[PDB]
């Protein structure tokens, strides 16, 4: 599970 | 096309409190990651703390040093996130900064807002003289002539100026404002025109100093 | 636990530049990097992502790589408009807050050098009723960003009483500055003519005010 960013926004898993 | 308009900056006494809201539009609000990043006088970034979407929890995080004296809230309603300040120190005195932030198939965006000045401190707010700078005789002369406002004595930051309602846009230089050993700010904004409209042409410059509720439209004669 | 940078670089235009971070294994190493451009005065604005990922509508000069704890970015065909601090950024996972980098100054070399235009203003009359003279001496349009200002009293150096500004950068990617004197308006009135004196490279651009 990937976040980013400041507002570690979701974005995609492995 | 996205914009992040922040605001509610300005000048607070030690041990006081703020808000800021930051407004953002060209996003779909709901879906956005909300967070605010500051930067304290001529150093580097400092994150503050982050706000997750509806969607998730909701729920903020925070950076240890302001931890339980700040926080950040939104208003899916109004399009707006939060930043509220209590118990201010010095330290905290900076800009600040929020970003918005989506996913739209599988591609990050993330945009900042211009930024807010918070300056805490125990010092008194003091709105501008605003005075015209008329060119001479010997400028006057030349093919083009460059006239002008002095911002005189003011605190804290900012100060905006634009010309004849921001109709005027070119050849116009507004100056970075120099601190003064009184801690009072002054700067000068010029305007470069042609020499023969020193007649029919009117020019005012509109400067506006929010924290001291003055904003003045100066004309500038010869 | 901290994102360490080199504070400056450095390298003519047309060129490419590359600048380094390097975190831990908490940072990192465990997450991923972002890159920010920090032109002065304006906002911050994200160039790179998750490592390698370009931000929507950045010049694909631009580009970035992960290695390890470390980090990369680098820029190509570089223009004026290039010179800003660059940041790096990640999650760290012992202290849970986004950590930025150091910051780096990157300068480019090899820019035409332009010589200053100087404005001088006499006091307005309207300051002068409150007896309090103020002498406005603008700067712009000049490379490298080192002035000296020095203000004259008919041929008397003018010491006191006297403010310059830091230069400062423009949307033209030349340099600007203001020196203002500040006076009483019987002082003001004490002298026939004022003048102030401003030096750049080796060449001196003198303009004048009398009362």
């Amino acid at each position: 599970r990937i976040h980013i960013g400041p507002g570690r926004a979701f974005y995609t898993t492995k | 096309e996205v914009h992040l308009v922040e605001s509610g900056g300005g000048l607070v006494q030690p041990g006081g409190s703020l808000r800021l809201s930051c407004e953002v539009s060209g996003l779909t609000f709901s879906n956005s990651w909300m967070s605010w990043v500051r930067q304290a006088p001529g150093k580097g970034l400092e994150w503050v703390g982050f706000i997750k979407t509806k969607a998730d929890g909701g729920t903020a995080a925070y950076a240890e040093s302001v931890k339980g004296r700040f926080t950040i809230s939104r208003d899916d309603s109004k399009n707006t996130v939060f930043l509220q300040m209590k118990s201010l120190k010095t330290e905290d005195t900076a800009v600040y900064y929020c970003q918005g932030a989506v996913v739209i198939s599988h591609e990050y965006i993330e945009i900042w807002g211009q930024g807010a000045l918070v300056t805490v401190s125990s010092a008194s707010t003091k709105g501008p003289s605003v005075f015209p700078l008329a060119p001479s005789s010997r400028s006057t002369s030349e093919s083009t002539a460059a006239l002008g406002c002095l911002v005189k004595d003011y605190f804290p930051e900012p100060v905006t100026v634009s010309w004849n309602s921001g109709s005027l846009t070119s050849g116009v230089h507004t100056f970075p404002a120099v601190l003064q050993s009184s801690g009072l700010y002054s700067l000068s904004s010029v305007v470069t025109v042609p020499s023969s409209s020193l007649g029919t042409q009117t020019y005012v410059c509109n400067v506006n100093h929010k924290p001291s509720n003055t904003k003045v439209d100066k004309r500038v004669e010869i | 636990s901290v994102l360490t940078q080199p504070p400056s670089a450095s390298e003519a235009a047309r060129k490419s530049v590359t600048i380094s971070c390097s975190g831990g294994s908490s940072n990192i190493g465990d997450d991923s990097v972002s890159w920010y451009q920090q032109v002065p005065g304006t906002a911050p604005k994200l160039l790179i992502y998750y490592n390698d990922r370009r931000a929507s509508g950045v010049s694909d000069r631009f580009s970035g790589s992960k290695s390890g704890t470390s980090a990369s970015l680098a820029i190509n065909g570089l223009q004026s408009e290039d010179e800003a601090d660059y940041y790096c950024a990640a999650w760290d996972d012992s202290l849970s807050a986004y950590i930025f980098g150091s910051g780096t100054r990157l300068t480019v070399l090899g820019q035409p050098k332009a010589s200053p235009t100087v404005t001088l203003f006499p006091p307005s009359s309207e300051e002068l009723q409150a007896n309090k003279a103020t002498l406005v001496c603008l700067i712009s349009d000049f490379y490298p960003g080192v002035v000296k200002v020095a203000w004259k009293a008919d041929g008397s150096a003018v010491n006191a009483g006297v403010e310059t500004t830091t230069p400062s950068k423009q949307s033209n990617n030349k340099y600007a500055a203001s020196s203002y004197l500040s006076l009483t308006s019987d002082q003001w009135k004490s002298h026939k003519s004022y003048s102030c004196q401003v030096t750049h490279e080796g060449s001196t651009v003198e303009k004048t005010v009398a009362p």
